[PDB]
């Protein structure tokens, strides 16, 4: 249980730098609205950004963590230069997806998935 | 056994017997295995602590001279719980042989890269990373190589499945191409091509 | 219900929905759209061509292999007709035009081939029709259009009673006639008060008119969420697309009043969110760029 | 009578000049770009039919998609194709532009281009010999031949 | 061999019984709502539920718990078995007590009212090999069956 | 040997043809369901059985390796041919 | 074929198809099995 | 074993640099170059007139795919499956029972020809020359699954082509 870390010696280091990428994100998407004409708004992608990082709110490994926070940096790299093109970053926001069934009715109605 | 068997190179296992034995006592704080194969490959296996002594010591050494990175991969063991094989071919120009260094890793624990000792390895372990998840530290410019630049998931993993999770076509009410759960109009059909009957016995590995 | 059309799959590409639609009218900006949601389904689509089948390549792409079956076909000819609606079991009709032609005027397109197409759907035991009015359509209407389509909407209902009439009021999209002829047109503010509805909304809406059983007979108002004065909407298009081919039936359109009929359903008795021109406008009028939102009643 | 003549000579006028004089742009992604440089080499030779070598990728008729197209080069591909003046048409060279061919169950392949394009000829072959993609260049040429534009445009 | 039964006469889709009387097909929803409305009308022995042969223990403890939410507690086997006695409140008067294997122990085996031939041909089997190796005593209390 | 359901469809060798009410039949609309006429069951029934005098035969198909692997049929039911399984081709013992 | 024939068969087609693809002769394909699981068809005679 | 590409020093007495410096003045080399297009100018150029000629092939050639039968119109597949197990792309679906005169016979034989890499292991794996690979190549379509192929297009290509096929392989059966 003697593991080597990655850059985080423990949770608050890690938190910090959750913090740090969250506000990176936070500063971008008014600039990713704009270059790649989105046709979102803001105040929408901040709500993408907020639930992506809500996504992952019950990690408690400081390792798996700092490597959430690496490839989150690697997403930021490649929306800040345009690598990513309109398509990469509308992949957030499933639009074309039907909205799957929820409770246990509708699934039942459609088929045999659980 | 002349002309459809391999003929067997003795010098060439001697001397890289031998060799081994060098390298396994001039490193022993790093070196844990060292096995020539039956076909003349020497292997090292090394604790991953010791990436940069060891592979610099094959760079530099005057009875090494492995100037030349030939390959650098990553191989995914799932039964084994550092589950990541990273494997270094080196050759020597110097003295016409090649050498396997070998080390481990889990999900978790970072490799340190080795761009220090061999500027080619910058797109090998970037593409480790791209295919495995092998996180590379102190790496200059460490990110994706070869899958697409949403993409989530390592490929190369063998719990990945063959086609992956989502697919691409293009929508025409959003004017975008889109990415949608995949669905196979006919299924990868899986072939259980196994013998139930054991081929070699020289490889039997010895019961519990 | 027979066994191949069952549905199966998870609702994707290569899913079956179990919807064998022949879509009447498919070239257009409706049966783009339409095409594009059922075929993402796994529907097998069927599309009765008039035009040049290099016109008809946009479709491709919009299903699985298969899944999309084009054919000639004429509006005067029941025989093209039938050889389209034998085999589907829901029939959805597009067929429209905006202007009237030397061998189509508004009332063979609109009375003639929507009857005819109800007709043989109902002798080919197709259960499900779907026909498109418009919301302003009227007998004493000023236009031809309008009192053509409530005259065709008399007789879909009279030759298939349990067809499902939709209304939709202008509707607005990408490559629609109602946002890019307001951009283009660089025709006055009259007292006209008008709730224009979302393309995505209308398809949707149909879609959804297909799946519920409880949509037969009926007859629904599409119309968006907020009704809009002709004048500040014109003024929003123009200040939306950074801004300073006609006839007189379009201008009796433009100045023709949506009514409002709230004894119809809509698109929230077919569960459907009618979306605002405020988050789509910039999405259509993007492409006419080299904004306060407008004033609802 | 006389205006269906005359709108049929014009499609016939025009079908000629455009099949005539077909400009591909050429996605060579992968080993059936090999074989295009083939069909464009001197023996068969794609230039004695109007069918210019390296046109531009502006001003070009027919985009031949040659190789595999991935997920990754999915939407360069749409945006080369959205970039097209019309009438533009695509021959999908190869199994793997058909169908994903060879790596039809890879994680990172669009199981042939048909799902980002719509696709007029489909060349089948892993590669489709030189031979057979300036078969399916005449094919297309032939499909060109029996359009019927100002015939559809005057009975409509 | 009767994997092939499996993929005859099976019922596919939900039916209901339309205004001739006839079994007609019909969604999910129209199945359910038309039993789930006859299900409200009931409470106490007015609805009863019998499991065939080849019934899970998942839908038998969930049709159990559905007709005990109705506080109907007839719910039957097709199978006889007597509830005299003890009934099925212990385990030990309707098992197999022994095991299967426990035949190989067994020295003396009396066979009551059963063919195990054809009602249990691996159990049977299991007899004819402690028959065989161990000199296995049987005796049967029944028709003379092979 | 190719015969018509009621629909009019053909019947391929297999015995597949779509129903009346399957909505498969629309992809044949218009175009045309490509059958092969040539039913191997029949044209291999029109093959004379071969008389031969020995106890057993063998069959590789003609042509040596241009045919199928060489099996040896017995031929001592007299009630019933022996029938080659590669290529069907039937034989009897002429005693 | 003038000199050296080719070994006639009785399968053979005799008349050469060209390629009829993008015409009403064209290829559709289409699944040759039959239908896998048989459907219980239940009685036409009431119940009562 | 080796030499030098490029280890040449020029000569540097009057009569070489006037050389080079001709060179450079009077662009010999250019009119060298010249003169080499202009040689390719007067040559008979390599072109054939397709589709009246044809590239020259082998009966070895792997084009599109085809079921063949015995002299007897009997199909020669036995429905062994060995060519879907070998198909590197899967392309190959094969079912298979019992025919009406208990024969072991495919009831489907589909080839996905854009999964197909035309590489021949079917017709190399089958033990009774029933699937091969043709001659025909020039059979582009105009939809995809026209190129999705069931038995009976297969049945239909070895009945079209078996005059050719059959004389190919004879011609390279014993390579084989
Ligand atoms: C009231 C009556 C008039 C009505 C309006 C029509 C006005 C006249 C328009 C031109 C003539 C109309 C017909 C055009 C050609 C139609 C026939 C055709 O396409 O024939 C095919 C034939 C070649 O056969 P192909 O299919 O190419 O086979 C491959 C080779 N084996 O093709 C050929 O052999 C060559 C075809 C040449 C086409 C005509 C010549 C070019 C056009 C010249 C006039 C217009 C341009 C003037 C100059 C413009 C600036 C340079
Ligand atoms: N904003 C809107 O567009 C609104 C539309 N509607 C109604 O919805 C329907 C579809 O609208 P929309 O898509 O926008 O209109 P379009 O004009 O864009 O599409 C009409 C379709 O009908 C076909 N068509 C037209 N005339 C004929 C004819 N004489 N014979 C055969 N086919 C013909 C066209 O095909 P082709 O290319 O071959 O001519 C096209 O596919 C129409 O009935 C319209 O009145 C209602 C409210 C608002
Ligand atoms: C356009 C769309 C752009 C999409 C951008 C996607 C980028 C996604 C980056 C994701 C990076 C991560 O998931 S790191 C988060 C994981 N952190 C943890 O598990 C630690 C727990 N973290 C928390 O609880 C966080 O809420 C805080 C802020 C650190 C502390 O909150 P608590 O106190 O209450
Ligand atoms: C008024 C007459 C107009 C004739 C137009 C001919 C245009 C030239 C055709 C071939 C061609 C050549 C030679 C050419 O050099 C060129 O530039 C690289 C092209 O563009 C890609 C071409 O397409
Ligand atoms: S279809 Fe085959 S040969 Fe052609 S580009 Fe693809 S992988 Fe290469
Ligand atoms: S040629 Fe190769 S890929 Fe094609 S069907 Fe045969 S084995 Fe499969
Ligand atoms: S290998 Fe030959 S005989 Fe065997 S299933 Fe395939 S085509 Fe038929
Ligand atoms: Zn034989």
């Amino acid at each position: 249980t003697s593991v080597k870390p990655i850059f985080s010696r423990d949770m608050n280091e890690a938190k910090r730098r959750v913090r740090e990428l969250y506000r990176a994100w936070y500063r971008e998407v008014p600039n990713t609205v704009h270059l790649f004409q989105l046709d979102i708004s803001v105040k929408q992608g901040r709500d993408k950004v907020r639930e992506m990082f809500k996504k992952n709110a019950h990690v408690t490994d400081p390792r798996v963590v700092d490597l959430l926070v690496i490839k989150g940096k690697m997403e930021l790299e490649e929306t800040i230069n345009v690598w990513k093109q309109r398509t990469h970053v509308m992949r957030f926001f499933h639009e074309t997806e039907a909205p799957r069934p929820k409770d246990f009715l509708s699934k039942f109605y459609v088929g045999h998935d659980p | 056994t002349r002309p459809t068997v391999r003929p067997r190179n003795d010098v060439a296992h001697k001397q890289l017997s031998a060799f081994g034995e060098y390298v396994a006592e001039i490193l022993p704080k790093y070196v844990q295995q060292v096995q020539v194969s039956c076909f003349s490959e020497l292997e090292i296996c090394i604790h991953p602590d010791g990436v940069i002594p060891v592979l610099t010591f094959l760079r530099d050494h005057s009875n090494a001279q492995f100037k030349s990175l030939a390959d650098l991969t990553a191989v995914d063991i799932p039964t084994r719980q550092n589950r990541f094989e990273i494997v270094y071919n080196l050759l020597s120009l110097r003295f016409n042989s090649r050498i396997r260094v070998k080390t481990y890793t889990d999900e978790l624990t970072p490799v340190e890269s080795s761009v220090s000792v061999y500027k080619a390895a910058n797109w090998y372990e970037r593409e480790i990373w791209d295919m495995f998840g092998v996180f590379f530290a102190n790496h200059p410019d460490l990110r994706r190589i070869l899958t697409d630049y949403g993409f989530e998931g390592h490929p190369f993993r063998k719990d990945f499945p063959l086609s992956g999770y989502v697919e691409l076509r293009y929508d025409d009410e959003v004017k975008r191409v889109v990415a949608e759960p995949v669905e196979l109009a006919q299924e990868f059909r899986k072939f259980d091509l196994n013998s139930p009957w054991e081929a070699f016995p020289a490889y039997r590995q010895p019961p519990e | 219900l027979h066994h191949a059309v069952i549905p199966h799959g998870k609702g994707g590409r290569s899913s079956v929905s179990g919807i064998v639609a022949t879509v009447f009218g498919a070239t257009g900006f409706l049966g783009r759209y339409l095409v594009n949601h059922l075929g993402r389904m796994g529907s097998q689509v069927i599309v009765p061509y008039r035009c040049e089948p290099y016109d008809t390549m946009h479709l491709r792409p919009m299903g699985d292999l298969g899944q999309i079956i084009f054919m000639d076909w004429n509006g005067r000819d029941k025989d093209s007709i039938r050889r389209a609606v034998e085999h589907s079991n829901v029939v959805i009709n597009l067929v429209g035009r905006e202007w009237e032609t030397k061998n189509f005027d508004f009332e063979d397109v609109f009375v003639k081939i929507p009857q005819a197409i109800a007709q043989v759907s109902k002798e080919a035991g197709v259960e499900k029709f779907i026909h498109i009015s418009h919301l302003n359509a009227d007998i004493k209407s000023s236009s031809k259009y309008l009192r053509n389509k409530a005259v065709g909407e008399k007789e879909v209902r009279e030759t298939f009673p349990e067809a499902t009439i939709i209304k939709p009021a202008d509707i607005f999209g990408r490559e629609d006639r109602f946002l890019n002829y307001f951009a283009n047109i660089r025709s006055l503010g009259k007292k006209t008060v008008k709730q224009p509805v979302y393309i995505v909304d209308v398809t949707k809406g149909i879609i959804n008119a297909i799946k519920d059983p409880d949509a037969r007979g009926k007859t629904f108002a599409f119309v968006g969420p907020n009704r809009y004065l002709l004048f500040d909407l014109v003024q929003y298009v123009f200040a939306v697309a950074h801004r300073p081919w006609t006839t007189r039936d379009k201008v009796e359109r433009i100045h023709t009043t949506d009514r409002t009929l709230p004894h119809l359903p809509g698109l929230e008795d077919l569960g459907v969110q009618a979306t605002p021109l405020e988050l789509k406008a910039i999405e259509v009028l993007r492409r006419h760029r080299t904004v306060q939102p407008a004033k609802t009643v | 009578s006389r205006g269906e003549y005359v709108v049929a000579k014009l499609d016939d006028l025009i079908n000629w000049a455009r099949r005539s004089s077909l400009w591909p742009m050429t996605f060579g992604l992968a080993c059936c770009a090999v074989e295009m440089m083939h069909m464009a080499a001197p023996r068969y030779d794609m230039d004695r039919f109007g069918v210019v070598f390296r046109a531009s990728p502006r001003q070009s008729d027919v985009m031949i998609v040659a190789g595999t197209l991935t997920n990754k080069m999915a939407p360069a591909l749409r945006k080369v194709y959205d970039q097209m003046p019309e009438p533009r048409y695509v021959v999908s060279m190869g199994s793997c532009a058909n169908g994903g061919g060879y790596y039809h169950y890879s994680y990172s392949v669009v199981r042939g281009c048909d799902r980002i394009v719509p696709v007029d000829i489909y060349v089948p072959g892993c590669p489709p010999t030189a031979e057979a993609l300036l078969y399916g260049i005449l094919q297309l040429q032939k499909k060109i031949k029996r359009e019927k534009r100002l015939r559809i445009w005057y009975r409509r | 061999f009767a994997y092939d039964g499996l993929k005859r006469q099976r019922l596919t889709e939900p039916m209901v019984r339309n205004e001739k009387g006839l079994l007609t097909h019909t969604t999910w929803e129209d199945a359910l709502s038309r039993v789930a409305g006859m299900l409200q009308s009931c409470q106490g022995n007015d609805v009863a539920a019998i499991a065939g042969g080849l019934v899970d223990a998942e839908a038998l403890i969930a049709l159990k718990d559905l007709l005990n939410r109705v506080d109907s507690d007839t719910l039957c086997t097709e199978e006889v078995f007597p509830t005299a006695g003890a009934g099925t409140d212990l385990r030990s008067n309707y098992l197999l007590n022994t095991t299967i294997a426990g035949v190989e122990e067994a020295d003396v085996v009396l066979l009551v009212g059963t063919n195990p031939r054809f009602e249990a041909p691996l159990f049977n089997a299991r007899i004819r090999k402690s028959w065989l190796h161990n000199d296995l005593k049987v005796a049967l209390i029944g028709s003379p069956v092979d | 040997g190719v015969r018509t359901s009621p629909t009019g469809e053909k019947v391929t060798h297999t015995g597949q043809v779509y129903d009346d009410e399957d909505y498969r039949r629309v992809r044949f609309v218009g175009r045309q369901k490509e059958v092969n006429e040539n039913f191997a069951i029949d044209l291999i029934a029109e093959q004379p059985v071969s008389q031969v005098g020995s106890r057993v035969i063998s069959c590789d198909g003609g042509g040596g390796a241009l045919g199928h692997p060489r099996v040896y049929i017995n031929l001592d039911k007299e009630t019933k041919t022996g029938t080659c399984g590669y290529c069907g081709l039937q034989f009897r013992q002429q005693h | 074929p003038t000199v050296k024939p080719p070994t006639a068969r009785k399968f053979i087609w005799t008349n050469h198809k060209f390629n009829l693809s993008g015409t009403p002769q064209q290829y559709v394909p289409y699944s040759t099995t039959r239908k896998k699981i048989q459907e219980w068809v239940p009685p036409s005679t009431p119940y009562k | 074993t080796y030499k030098y590409v490029n280890l040449r020093e020029p000569s540097m007495d009057m009569k070489s640099v006037t050389d080079r410096a001709a060179q450079t003045l009077l662009w010999t080399e250019l009119i060298r170059g010249l003169g080499m297009t202009l040689s390719y100018l007067f040559r008979e150029p390599a072109t054939i007139n397709y589709p009246f000629e044809k590239g020259p092939l082998s009966p070895r050639f792997r084009g599109e795919h085809a079921l063949r039968r015995y002299p007897s119109g009997e199909e020669r597949c036995i429905a062994c499956k060995l060519c879907e197990a070998v198909c590197p792309a899967q392309a190959i679906t094969i079912e298979a029972e019992p025919r009406a005169d208990g024969s072991r016979r495919t009831t489907r034989y589909d080839i996905d020809m854009t999964k197909c890499i035309y590489c021949g292991f079917c017709q190399e794996a089958c033990p009774v020359d029933a699937i091969v690979e043709g001659p025909n190549f020039e059979f582009s379509t105009e939809t995809h699954e026209e190129l999705l192929y069931n038995k009976e297009k297969l049945l239909n290509n070895g009945d079209k082509w078996e005059a050719e096929i059959a004389a190919n392989i004879q011609a390279d059966y014993l390579y084989r």
